[PDB]
């Protein structure tokens, strides 16, 4: 599908509310495998299971290993911009 | 086998 830009708002006491799988060491994108109900990704409305996360706040995630992506994603705070695509 | 992380 089309590449989308998606805004997510979170406070510092919560996580993003997603589960991710994949990573460059496995030859697969960073993929959203779960959206936790009621948490910030669910509330933002624009992120879905099956989406690949291509970038976050201008940081490219297309070539990142799994744990690299965890560190990058968990560092982001407040108003967070995602670049995502559903295949 | 792929890893999964809750974040
Ligand atoms: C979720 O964060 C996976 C790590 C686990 C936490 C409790 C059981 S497994």
């Amino acid at each position: 599908g089309p590449i989308r830009k998606v805004l997510l708002l979170k406070e510092d006491h919560e996580g993003l509310g997603i589960s991710i799988t994949g990573g460059k060491e496995h030859g697969v994108p960073i993929l959203i495998s779960e959206i936790h109900p009621g948490q910030p990704a669910d509330r933002c409305g624009g992120l879905h299971v099956g989406d690949a996360i291509l970038a976050v706040n201008g940081v490219n995630l297309r070539d990142t290993k799994h744990k690299e992506a965890v560190t990058i994603l968990s560092q982001q705070r407040g108003e967070i911009e995602f670049e995502v695509v559903y295949v | 086998r792929l890893p999964t992380s809750k974040i």
